[PDB]
RNA sequence: GGUGAAAUUCUUGGAUUUAUUGAAGACUAACUACUGCGAAAGCAUUUGCCAAGGACGUUUUCAUUAAUCAAGAACGAAAGUUAGGGGAUCGAAGAUGAUCAGAUACCGUCGUAGUCUUAACCAUAAACUAUGCCGACUAGGGAUCGGGUGGUGUUUUUCUUAUGACCCACUCGGCACCUUACGAGAAAUCAAAGUCUUUGGGUUCUGGGGGGAGUAUGGUCGCAAGGCUGAAACUUAAAGGAAUUG
RNA sequence: CUCUAACUAUAAAAAUCUCUCUUCUC
């Protein structure tokens, strides 16, 4: 939709799921 | 254009054209016979000399290095060799 | 496609140019795409030269000429009308605009 | 000399609220500060040529009262970081100063122009009006 | 904006009535020794008038002090040191062009060379001085531009710095001003540098006075007699 | 117009003429030439400045032209050829000079970059010389052996 | 527009020829002083053609 | 102050101003251009020291030592992360003040980290000329930068030479520019993007319709932000380039 | 075949939109 901001929201999703990874490990 | 004697160009064209670009590479330089007023010895100096050449008899430096031709010492007398 | 050959910068082989602020909207644009004006005008308007002249010591005063360079962003240059959008083959011409006063 | 006591006008004309502040030849002593904003209401026209013109007429009247008859007029735009350009009022202010009897002398421009200082306000993309 | 929220976290009189006048006198270096007038509150003990006077600095165009309009683009500043009574004496304190001329000779297609210098004069006056110089379009040019080489600019700055130091370290401030008014130093600089470039508009800028030895009131008395 | 480690494309060079024999006006002969050259060799001068001095101090066009032989070969025949050839020794001197500059002040990232280029040139030249076996096959330059090899 | 009388007027005023042909080195001070360049051009052409020498002052003042 | 207008904010403890000053930190205006240097990033006060580099000149030095390059390496804007130093300005967050139905956005006044450094990382940009490097040729033209060649040239001036400055002509390289196309391209355009169906100069790297997606997973570098490597299932008849006319 | 000169200063708010696209040979 916007490479900059689609990329940014995907980065936010990645950071949240990495925090979840940290929670599980 | 469209016809030339690349074998026989006009001598003016050769003179103006850059060296390594003539029909055969030919240097534009030459040597100089130089007489220093100190002693009557005549010494041979390359036109685009590089070292501050002095006379073997006495310290009377003849040609001065620079970007172009060595600039002379304002006192000596030169002829083309 | 390429609207201009020069990209409108006039940079073309300089790596990078320092930015200089727009005089109106404070936009930061490279000094080349920083459309320029030399506004040489009198310190007193040409309208009121007479009143200043008659009420002046030092007969025939020099009346200094104020100097300043004006730097616009291109958006201001369109809106503040220093430059106008031109037709296609008219983008070629780079000379001053036909000598305003002659 | 012709018994003229030189004054100094020191006009400051921004995009808003032009200033006419007559000071002595020393500059250290102040005379008749009245500015543009004092002479108009709407605050739309703090810098108007009419606001500047009444302010200049009032400063000229006070110069008559104190006794300063010759004035050294100094134009000082906002300068420095903010737009370096003369305001819309200081010109009418100096016209009024010249008109009101005062004998002008040595107009000069003292607007401070920096040598690349103080990255100015607005951000990078600047005022986005 | 005129209205005030009345924030303040009669006794009205005309303050200029209790303000008297004083006359400005320039040193003997300049030809017109009367400058103008200055308003100071009347001399009452516990902040006398002369208490406030000592330290004042006043800016005046050299065109007025020399009469001729050639100095319409020079501007001297004089410091107030001692008061004689209804008439005060002054000494050189600084010099600068008007901004008009300073912006006048600067154009495109000519590199400008600035040579600054900090020096100590003959007696003790520690000064900073500037020199502004412009490359000249020779009266043979078909080349539209008149730039200069960086090595040449270094040579020009070296020459100007040397001549500035030679002048200033020899003489006092008074003779410095006396030879400065005809800008003979301008001609000397262009003469020394003429073999390198034409170099038009040689000028001396922002003569800034930095330090003075003690008072040397005798010299000030010499400048006013 | 390759210019190994730069975008440059010039052709600043020297074009020796058509003739291979000595010029007619040359009054000298091979024997005096070789004696003079070898005298400069004892004077402790590398063949390059020997060539330029013979070109300016005297009428020597080219040593091959008048003597029939090339300066490096002549010195090898008389056994004064340096055990490290000129060009590699001068590249080593430049490399150690740049190394000294880098050690005495650190942040010169650009100077570090060009030191890397200098080391690359040294590596290629040494590889060629060891292919021709001018230098012993064990010869290797890493950091400090050259710090004495310059002296 | 143009009509018969103007046609004839153009015809007559175009037939006009002056007196001696203005060339023939008659006007402008006997023999057209010219440069050395066309002079030696004529000389290489091999033909006498009277001439007078005047160097053309290579300076190119802005005029 | 400020703005399309205002308001937040400061002020008869006298703020805006007018002068001298002093302070710290920031940056080098105006010169500054279709001008320079460097590998790209990028680099603009002066002086000294340090080494380095391009181009030019060379009748100097060696004689294939060369080009491009998997693997490996050095740099790499800004933003970002550690710590130590600064703390002016400008300032994401925040706090507010307005338009607005909503406006925690644009306009306005404060304003934390960063902006500036010193060490340690990060290695990503529309890092763009969206044109890989090295070769050869092909067309006219002017200019400009650096070097060198000649000038019975011009002013320069120390009576004069000699610098230097220019002017002319020529040459080498560099950023480039204009014209035209006889060639190329789908074209916009191009003097390289030409010398390609008349298809071959040497070369590394990427693409095979668009979404999925630079995402999933596994490695790998990182303190972290994340960087590199990189799919598939499924889905669709298009998405897309340039140009034309409304 | 000869020339190197002056000039001005505007940005209030304006969101949304449903049908249906239907042929060229003497
Ligand atoms: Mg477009
Ligand atoms: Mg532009
Ligand atoms: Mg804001
Ligand atoms: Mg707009
Ligand atoms: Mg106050
Ligand atoms: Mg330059
Ligand atoms: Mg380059
Ligand atoms: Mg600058
Ligand atoms: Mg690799
Ligand atoms: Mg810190
Ligand atoms: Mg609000
Ligand atoms: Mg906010
Ligand atoms: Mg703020
Ligand atoms: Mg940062
Ligand atoms: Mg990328
Ligand atoms: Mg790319
Ligand atoms: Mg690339
Ligand atoms: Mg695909
Ligand atoms: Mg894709
Ligand atoms: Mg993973
Ligand atoms: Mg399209
Ligand atoms: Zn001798
Ligand atoms: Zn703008």
């Amino acid at each position: 939709m916007r490479a900059k901001w689609r990329k940014k929201r995907t980065r936010r999703l990645k950071r949240k799921r990495r925090k979840v990874r940290a929670r599980s490990k | 254009v469209l016809v030339q004697d690349l074998l026989h160009p006009t001598a003016a064209s050769e003179a103006r054209k850059h060296k390594l670009k003539t029909l055969v590479q030919s240097p534009r330089s030459h040597f100089l016979d130089v007489k220093c007023p100190g002693c009557l010895n005549i010494t041979t100096v390359f036109s685009h000399a590089q070292t501050a050449v002095t006379c073997e008899s006495c310290s009377t430096v003849l040609c001065t290095p620079t970007g172009g031709k060595a600039k002379l010492s304002e006192g000596t007398s030169f002829r083309r060799k | 496609p390429k609207k201009r050959a020069s990209n409108g910068r006039n940079k073309k082989g300089r790596g990078h140019v320092k930015p200089v602020r727009c005089v109106n909207c404070s936009r930061s644009v490279p000094k080349d795409k920083a459309i320029k004006r030399m506004a040489i005008r009198n310190i007193v308007e040409a309208a009121a030269i007479r009143d200043l002249s008659e009420a002046s010591v030092y007969a025939e005063y020099a009346l200094p000429k104020t100097y300043n360079k004006l730097h616009y962003c291109i958006s201001c240059a369109i809106h503040a009308r220093i430059v106008r959008v031109r037709s296609r083959t008219d983008r070629r011409i780079r000379a001053p605009p036909q000598r305003p006063r002659f | 000399d012709n018994s003229q006591v030189f004054g100094v006008a020191r006009i400051f004309a921004s995009f808003n609220d032009t200033f006419v502040h007559v000071t002595d030849l020393s500059g250290r002593e102040t005379i008749a500060r009245v500015t543009g904003g004092m002479k108009v209401k709407a605050d739309r026209d703090e810098s108007s040529p009419y606001a500047a013109m009444l302010a200049a007429q009032d400063v000229a009247a006070k110069c008559k009262e104190v006794g300063i008859t010759a004035v050294h007029i100094k134009i000082r735009a906002t300068g420095g970081t903010r737009s370096k350009t003369p305001g819309p009022g200081g010109q009418a202010a100096l016209r009024a100063l010249a008109r009101s009897g005062l004998r002008i002398g040595r107009i000069e421009d003292v607007t401070p122009v920096p040598s690349d200082s103080t990255r100015k306000k607005g951000g990078r993309r600047g005022r986005r009006l | 904006a005129v209205g005030k929220n009345k924030r303040l976290s009669k006794r009205v009189v005309d303050p200029f009535t209790r303000k008297e006048w004083y006359d400005i006198k320039a040193p003997s270096t300049f030809e017109n020794r009367n400058v103008g007038k200055t308003l100071v509150n009347k001399s009452v003990g516990l902040k006398n008038a002369s208490d406030s006077l000592k330290g004042r600095v006043v800016e005046v165009c050299l065109a007025d002090l020399q009469g001729s309009e050639d100095h319409s683009f020079r501007k001297v500043k004089l410091r107030v040191d001692e008061v004689q009574g209804k008439n005060l004496l002054t000494n050189f304190h600084g010099m600068d062009f008007t901004t008009d001329k300073l912006r006048s000779m600067v154009r495109k297609w000519q590199t400008l060379i600035e040579a600054n210098v900090t020096v100590k004069t003959s007696d003790d006056y520690v000064l900073r001085i500037f020199a502004i110089a412009f490359t000249r379009k020779q009266a043979n040019q078909v080349k539209r531009t008149s730039y200069a080489q960086s090595s040449h600019i270094r040579q020009i700055r070296k020459v100007i710095s040397e001549i500035l130091t030679r002048e200033v370290q020899n003489s006092t401030l008074a003779q410095l001003t006396s030879k400065l008014i005809p800008e003979v130093i301008n001609k000397e600089i262009e003469n020394a540098t003429k073999d390198i470039f034409p170099l038009q508009n040689v000028h001396i800028r922002k003569v800034k006075l930095l330090k003075q030895p003690k008072f040397d009131l005798g010299s000030l008395l010499s400048l006013h007699g | 117009m390759g210019r190994m480690h730069s975008k440059g494309k010039g052709m600043s060079s020297s074009a020796i003429p058509y003739s291979r024999n000595a010029p007619a006006w040359f009054k000298g002969s091979s024997d005096g030439v070789v004696e003079q050259i070898i005298k400069y060799a004892r004077k402790g001068l590398t063949p390059s400045q020997i060539g330029v001095l013979l070109r300016d101090a005297h009428g020597v066009t080219q040593a091959k032209v008048i003597t029939g032989n090339k300066i490096l070969r002549i010195l090898k025949s008389n056994g004064l050829a340096p055990e490290i050839p000129e060009d590699l020794y001068f590249l080593i001197k430049k490399a150690v000079s740049v190394r000294k500059h880098l050690e005495r002040n650190r942040k010169d990232k650009d100077a570090k970059f060009r030191l890397i280029l200098i080391e690359s040139r040294i590596h290629r030249l040494a590889r060629y010389y060891r292919t021709v076996s001018v230098l012993p096959p064990n010869w290797k330059y890493e950091s400090a052996t050259a710090s004495a090899l310059v002296n | 527009i143009s009509f018969k009388l103007q046609e004839e007027e153009r015809e007559r005023k175009d037939q006009y020829v002056p007196d001696v042909s203005a060339l023939d080195l008659s006007h402008s001070n006997d023999v057209l002083n010219v440069d050395t360049q066309t002079a030696e051009l004529v000389n290489s052409l091999g033909l006498k053609l009277p001439l007078s020498v005047s160097s053309v002052s290579a300076v190119r003042d802005r005029r």
